[PDB]
């Protein structure tokens, strides 16, 4: 369905944002 | 400073995405 497609795309964006966040924390720590 | 400001925006984006994700979860179930 349409909603299920937007959910999957949203979960991927969250995963990408959380990876960017984790990498930024590593930059802050060193 | 700079990195903490970038983090603030990332966490805002993650919060907004998590909010929409939970909304889609309910919408998919009716």
């Amino acid at each position: 369905g349409q909603l299920k497609q937007r959910r999957a795309a949203l979960k991927q964006r969250i995963a990408a944002l959380k990876q960017r966040r984790a990498a930024l924390k590593w930059q802050i720590q060193g | 400073g700079q990195l903490e400001q970038e983090l603030a925006a990332l966490d805002q984006e993650i919060a907004a995405a998590e909010q929409e994700l939970a909304a889609l979860d309910w919408q998919i179930q009716g």
